[PDB]
């Protein structure tokens, strides 16, 4: 492999330059929210999915395999993606920089203010835990590997066991103590059991929006969706 | 499928 | 408080003397197993053994502190996963199998039975297979189930505080383990990672699992109890 | 409430 062979500052490096970029709404009813929303994560998926092969170790994978992992984790990426671009701004979500929505918006469609509050909620988390960005592209990394690993992989477990390597670095580089290591270490992990819940929650709520017809999806996503079913 | 594409292209 | 003063040995003593027994079914073996029985006897299992949790919940480091409310939402959020994760840890040593009870054993054939059963079952089978993998120990298992309870329903939400701080102290406790089962530092961090990514997962079966069971209520399959109804009503 | 009957006693 190639990514067993890096260092921790190689590791933050290479994932720091493989960031996405943030991408822009195209400039509420019902409708109008969903129909943003779907264009905006549209063209997100992209670029997820080359940022995904950026990511060491996911490469060396099969193809069938990528696409396994992807199809599982897209929604978690995206929502973590969310999360950490609002951090900066409470009580509200940056779906893109000219589209900055709070909970109060999120009531405009049907059993959405129930994920924007959980959205909102580990925004909270971060902020609270002062999350660094090199520890936030660790944690969207792991997902990726992680969240459909046991739906299938020595090769996944032995980069995860590197990326938990890269975060303990960071932590010991903030001149945390062991105890400090550890302890944020399992603060940071727990959080992904969160990010989960929201992605199935948001998953079912997309596949509503599907029955109801209320926007049109695109192919990409219905791809993504008839995944999860 | 355009996953398929898209991780290949 | 209690839990914040206790050791990690008296923390894993505590967990260990509070776990909850192995309940039995009713499986009577001469009858195989239409989708209703299949659900019948699932459903009667897990109801009873709701019973033990809720009482076992009470002797988790830290739970009694809370008020009733917070309590109730924190079980009305993971009782599947701690369900799940038990159902796990007593299958490790049945490999292609799942422990119900030691009177109900089961492989993924029979959870053909039901509907939109198997995909679950082979979700468990794998969780037990890295459990078997991991060669997980009984003092990680119920410190696991204990995190499981405090943390699943503590972003849903004053003192969040308190529950970070036993969740810290758990982290200690795992830590702890590692140390003295002659684990380098490396590996002690690697290893904790490896058992809270498993929690993901758990919270993705306890998820499909809940959604399967608002199906099953709505297919009139076999009626719920009036307990598993208002845990379910709590989770849409 | 079953539940919060149950935690009661
Ligand atoms: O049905 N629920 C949809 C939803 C939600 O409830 C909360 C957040 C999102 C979302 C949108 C864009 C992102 O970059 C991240 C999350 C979404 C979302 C996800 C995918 C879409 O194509 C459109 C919207
Ligand atoms: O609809 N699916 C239900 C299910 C499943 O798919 C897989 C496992 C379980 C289960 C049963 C008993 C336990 O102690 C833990 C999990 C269950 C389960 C959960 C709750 C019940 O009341 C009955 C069965």
């Amino acid at each position: 492999s190639l990514a067993l062979s890096l260092t921790a500052d190689q590791m933050v490096s290479a994932l720091l330059d493989a960031e996405p970029p943030i991408l822009y709404s195209e400039y509420f009813s019902e409708a109008s929210m969903m129909g943003l929303l779907t264009n905006l994560a549209d063209r997100e998926l992209v670029h997820m999915i080359n940022w995904a092969k950026r990511v060491p170790g996911f490469v060396d994978l099969t193809l069938h395999d990528q696409v396994h992992l992807l199809e599982c984790a897209w929604l978690e990426i995206l929502m973590i993606g969310l999360v950490w671009r609002s951090m900066e701004h409470p009580g509200k979500l940056l779906f893109a920089p000219n589209l900055l929505l709070d909970r109060n918006q999120g009531k405009c469609v049907e059993g959405m203010v129930e994920i924007f509050d959980m959205l909102l909620a580990t925004s909270s988390r971060f902020r609270m835990m002062n999350l660094q960005g090199e520890e936030f592209v660790c944690l969207k990394s792991i997902i990726l590997l992680n969240s459909g690993v046991y739906t299938f992989k020595d090769h996944i477990h032995r980069v995860l066991d590197k990326i938990t390597d890269t975060l303990i670095h960071l932590m010991a580089k903030a001149g945390l103590t062991l105890q400090q290591q550890h302890q944020r270490l399992a603060q940071l992990l727990l959080i992904l059991s969160h990010i989960r819940h929201m992605s199935n929650k948001g998953m079912e709520h997309l596949y509503s929006m599907k029955c109801k017809n209320v926007v049109p999806l695109s192919d990409l996503l219905l791809e993504m969706l008839d995944a999860h079913r | 499928k355009i996953l398929h594409r898209l991780l290949q292209d």
